[PDB]
RNA sequence: AGCGUUAAUCAUAAUGGUUUAAAGGAUCCGUAGAAUGAAUUAUAUAUAAUUUAGAGUUAAUAAAAUUAAUUAAAGAAUUAUAAUAGUAAAGAUGAAAUAAUAAUAAUAAUUAUAAGACUAAUAUAUGUGAAAAUAUUAAUUAAAUAUUAACUGACAUUGAGGGAUUAAAACUAGAGUAGCGAAACGGAUUCGAUACCCGUGUAGUUCUAGUAGUAAACUAUGAAUACAAUUAUUUAUAAUAUAUAUAUAAAUAAUAAAUGAAAAUGAAAGUAUUCCACCUGAAGAGUACGUUAGCAAUAAUGAAACUCAAAACAAUAGACG
RNA sequence: AAUAUGAAUUAAUGCGAAGUUGAAAUACAGUUACCGUAGGGGAACCUGCGGUGGGCUUAUAAAUAUCUUAAAUAUUCUUACA
């Protein structure tokens, strides 16, 4: 296969260290009931539960809950993992 | 030349083109029968 | 067992003997007589009464040094 | 700069003069004539008033030539000898008014360096 | 990087500062490295022979030292393109190291890929030491392994025995078979006696990579279990 | 050739900045006689024909179905982390070919610039060509021979 | 017994340079060269006879389908016209308007004709070409790689003058003209807006035959030869016992050394040799005058006076955006 | 015929003086800047066409990793053992 070999960097590291985090409980319950007040009228008793359930989510604040350090091994590394030519 | 330097040179070429244009009528008149 | 062949300083061609299993193998005889002329610099020194400092750096090689 | 180029006229450029006062005509003095006599503003931006004058000389070609010292004794007709130095904040003139000869005087009450000037001795 | 001239003109640096003045006291080891000089000669050596092989490096092989003709029948009058370049570069670089036993290396363990399942220890006790004739497989130090079997191949090729190489490879392969067997025969029977004494072993082989599995498995069913309710949801 | 003399001091040179031992060179005669002249005087540890693949062990006669392939190995010198044939700047150039008098040798050997020459140096030696053979400045001065200042090495 | 000053002469850096500071010709071809250029021996730098290592010639065997010129095809779309049915907006922009927009029935949609001009992916301009250039397909003619075999026997290198090709714009004819688009006109924007945005859109862009010979024609790096320390990538060649690990070359990417004002160059900006081009402070100036060439625009050639002690590059640390 | 001097009027250019009109360039300089060329504009300039970088190489993750005697054995060992 087609190896691709970097030239000399500053500093290998992630860009950007997106964590990748789950999506808030509250806005997902939220989301739902949005979509289940498109359908079936404006407030009708089948999304009963789900407005309960974001209540209780949304009671201490707007939000229910409230870093990734690849840097480290890149950095310590990246010397070793070079193919760099000697002095 | 840099690009500053090259300006300079631009400016003059212009000035050079503009001259010209002035004197078309006047050039013909010089050129035509002497 | 020298470093390897892709990773080669050529500053260290005399001391290498050949290559094998993509490595430089160093030539040992070099190496012996080498180690040896180290060995008696050391024990002048000794001999002498001079500080000889044993630098070690890597993980594993503390107690040995010591 | 290959030996063939060399041979067929190539090397170090050389510069003896290009004279610093070619009205003069490769000689120490010229007489010249008055025409005017200035007034001059010099360059920034050092400033002052310049008695500099402007001089037809014997060999044709007109000259600004600057008039050095306190007192310049000078019309629109006096005999006037130039020599090559320059007034370096004025532009455009290259001469000096040689002082002691001609009708242009020694300058008055001159104790030091007064050959520099037409400055006779004072004699006690 | 550039030969360091300052590493190895020590003694010479600091004579100098002596003999000045700037020096008051000789350090300790002066007298030392005076006795047992650097060697600040670090050149490019050539080397000539290949020394697994014995391959000559230099020679190049002549016109007249090939007198008849060549495979497509044409005789060479001429030096080639090859025999024109200057092959200095061969006389430095150093040489690949070739082995006979290499070769027959990686055909034992084509042959027998369970071989390679059993453990091999690297770490060499004292090469000076061992004596092995190989009249026969099973040395003393050494274990019973396709290594051995190459070293017995290798010494009936020497001896002239076989002739062959490939039937000198078969017979070594035939003697260590029925050397594994004998092995093989011998663990059974001794697990065989020790279950008929009333030995007891706590935990069997398969009973230990079973043990080994279960942990492992109930790991994976609790995250199956939460990625199942993630994929609901 | 002078050019091939030019090239092979070249070749000396950057062996030298190297630090490689056993160095190739063109077998002809002119060059031959030069690293003679060069090993006499000290410059080269080791002179031998061979291939152009390496130095000969036994002798092998040179034809017509040899020559092409021949050469001229040459054992470079160095001494405490310095090498013996530092430079091999040649004097007479193909373009400029300098032919001297046995007196302008002697001025040049006892410190006179001449034809823009510096004079040679204290561990210097100026090979020159006398009817078609090399020999050292000092050698041509005592055998007085007028010849052509061929080149220089330090 | 002169000292000043002016006017002059000699010395005071080429023991130089041209990627980025002045300075590589746009590119090759090739004449002269009083330029340079292999091997061995023998004659008294040359002649002579021998060599094949440079440079060629012709085969054979592998590869490759590229670059020219010419001829013949393909394709997505675009605009225009017409029909169908269908309904009030459409198009545009930062937001708006003006317009061959639309209640004469559009826009969108579906069809159906025509016209030019362009060539999505593959694509890396990888590669190929002397350089300009050069990627839809096919054919024709031309030229092209490597290794072997044989032959020629230095026939070579560089190349003033010269010659040929040379993007875009421009020009002269005759076709062509969808889209784009100098100019012009109109609408916006703005204090103003001879602009940036939008709309009409003529030259032009397209072809055929020419003229012209310039571009940041750039790798801002002339051509050739010999040589020098490593690694990783591909590509091709040979052997290996077709798929392995090896030997070669070639290119590309990191460097060592070396060079360098440094930035950095890295088989050249290194070590050397040869040949050609070009530079010698900044302004004035690639200007004027003159000459040659062109249908012309222009192209080449190319001064001086006047005026300054300036002017320029690499890098450094700030401030600033 | 060539050369030199003069010429009403007229053009370029230099130096001084820092006035007016804009704000073209240097940062993404507020439309990337410059080369060639053509057309237009009080003036810097603007616009078309191809070229150039002396502007964007300024380039920096879609994440999960394994079983043999855990010790009366390894871990201690100071020229001993063999
Ligand atoms: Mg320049
Ligand atoms: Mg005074
Ligand atoms: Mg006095
Ligand atoms: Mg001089
Ligand atoms: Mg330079
Ligand atoms: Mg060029
Ligand atoms: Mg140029
Ligand atoms: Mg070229
Ligand atoms: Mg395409
Ligand atoms: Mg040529
Ligand atoms: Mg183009
Ligand atoms: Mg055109
Ligand atoms: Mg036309
Ligand atoms: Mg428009
Ligand atoms: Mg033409
Ligand atoms: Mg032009
Ligand atoms: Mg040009
Ligand atoms: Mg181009
Ligand atoms: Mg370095
Ligand atoms: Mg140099
Ligand atoms: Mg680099
Ligand atoms: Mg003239
Ligand atoms: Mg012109
Ligand atoms: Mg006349
Ligand atoms: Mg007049
Ligand atoms: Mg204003
Ligand atoms: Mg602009
Ligand atoms: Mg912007
Ligand atoms: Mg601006
Ligand atoms: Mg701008
Ligand atoms: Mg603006
Ligand atoms: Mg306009
Ligand atoms: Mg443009
Ligand atoms: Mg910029
Ligand atoms: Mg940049």
């Amino acid at each position: 296969p087609p190896v691709y070999r970097l030239p000399p960097l500053p500093r290998l590291k992630v860009k950007k260290p997106i964590i990748r985090q789950e999506a808030n409980k509250c806005l997902v319950l939220m989301s739902n009931l949005l979509q289940c007040w498109s359908s079936y009228g404006h407030m009708s008793p089948k999304c009963a539960g789900l407005v309960t359930e974001l209540k209780s989510c949304t009671s201490e604040s707007a939000l229910g809950k409230r870093k990734s350090n690849i840097n480290y091994h890149a950095a310590r590394l990246y010397d070793r993992i070079n193919g760099k030519p000697h002095d | 030349d840099s690009v500053m330097r090259k300006r300079k040179k631009k400016m003059k070429k212009h000035k050079l083109r503009k001259r010209r244009k002035r004197e078309k009528a006047e050039r013909r008149k010089l050129s035509q029968g002497r | 067992l020298g470093q390897s062949t892709s990773l080669w300083r050529s500053s260290t061609q005399s001391y290498i003997y050949g290559e094998y299993k993509g490595i430089h193998i160093i030539d040992l005889n070099q190496t012996l007589s080498y180690l040896k002329r180290a060995a008696k610099v050391v024990e002048g020194v000794s001999e002498s009464g001079g500080i000889i400092l044993f630098l070690g750096t890597r993980q594993g090689q503390k107690r040995g040094l010591e | 700069a290959t030996l063939n180029q060399i041979k067929r006229g190539s090397g170090p450029p050389r510069r003896k003069k290009i004279s610093t006062a070619p009205q003069l005509d490769q000689c120490p003095q010229r007489k010249g004539v008055v025409l005017r006599v200035m007034v001059l503003k010099p360059k920034k931006p050092n400033s002052a008033q310049r008695k500099a004058c402007r001089v037809r000389l014997t060999n044709g070609n007109v000259v600004s030539a600057y008039i050095p010292g306190e007192g310049h004794d000078a019309q629109e007709h006096s005999i006037v000898y130039v020599r090559g130095g320059r007034c370096q904040d004025l532009p455009g003139v290259k001469y000096h008014v040689i002082r002691g000869a001609g009708d242009l005087s020694g300058v008055v009450n001159r104790i030091s360096s007064r050959s520099k000037y037409g400055a006779k001795k004072p004699s006690k | 990087m550039k030969i360091q001239t300052n590493a190895v003109n020590v003694l010479q640096r600091t004579s100098a500062y002596l003999k000045s003045g700037l020096l008051k006291e000789t350090p300790a080891w002066y007298n030392v490295v005076a006795s047992i000089p650097p060697s600040t000669k670090f050149t490019r050596e050539p080397r000539f022979k290949n020394p697994s092989n014995g391959h000559i490096i230099g020679k190049l092989v002549d016109v007249t030292e090939q007198p008849h003709a060549n495979n497509k029948g044409l005789y060479k009058t001429r030096p080639n393109s090859s025999d024109k370049r200057v092959g200095v570069k061969r006389l430095y670089r150093p040489p690949k190291l070739t082995y006979v036993e290499d070769r027959l290396r990686s055909l034992f363990y084509k042959q027998h890929p369970w071989e390679l399942s059993r453990p091999k220890i690297l770490v060499e006790n004292e090469i000076g030491d061992e004596n092995y004739d190989w009249s026969h497989m099973l040395q003393i130090g050494r274990p019973l392994d396709g290594e051995s079997v190459i070293q017995r191949t290798m010494y009936l090729i020497k001896t002239k025995q076989y002739g062959d190489m490939v039937e000198a490879y078969d017979h070594a392969r035939y003697e260590f078979y029925a050397l594994r067997m004998q092995e093989e025969t011998e663990q059974q029977v001794a697990l065989e006696e020790a279950e008929m004494f009333g030995s007891l072993f706590g935990v069997s082989a398969i009973e230990h990579g079973i043990q080994k599995e279960q942990e492992v498995l109930d790991v994976w069913e609790k995250k199956v279990v939460e990625e199942t309710e993630l994929m609901a949801a | 050739s002078l050019v091939k003399l030019a090239n092979t001091c070249a070749h000396l040179q950057n062996c030298s900045k190297v630090r490689v031992a056993l160095t190739s060179i063109p077998y002809t005669k002119l060059q031959l006689q030069f690293a003679y002249n060069l090993y006499q005087q000290g410059f080269l540890s080791s002179l031998q024909k061979g291939s152009t693949m390496g130095p000969d062990k036994d002798f092998v006669e040179v034809t017509p179905d040899n020559i092409s392939t021949r050469r001229l190995w040459v054992g470079l010198k160095y001494r405490d982390n310095k090498p013996v044939l530092s430079s091999c700047k040649l004097i007479s150039k193909p373009n400029s070919r300098i032919h001297l008098p046995m007196e302008d040798m002697k001025k040049l050997c006892s410190g006179v610039t001449i034809r823009n020459i510096k004079p040679l140096q204290p561990g210097e030696l100026i090979l020159v060509r006398a009817h078609n053979n090399i020999m050292d400045i000092n050698e041509a001065i005592s055998k007085k021979l007028d010849g052509e200042v061929l080149c220089r090495v330090k």
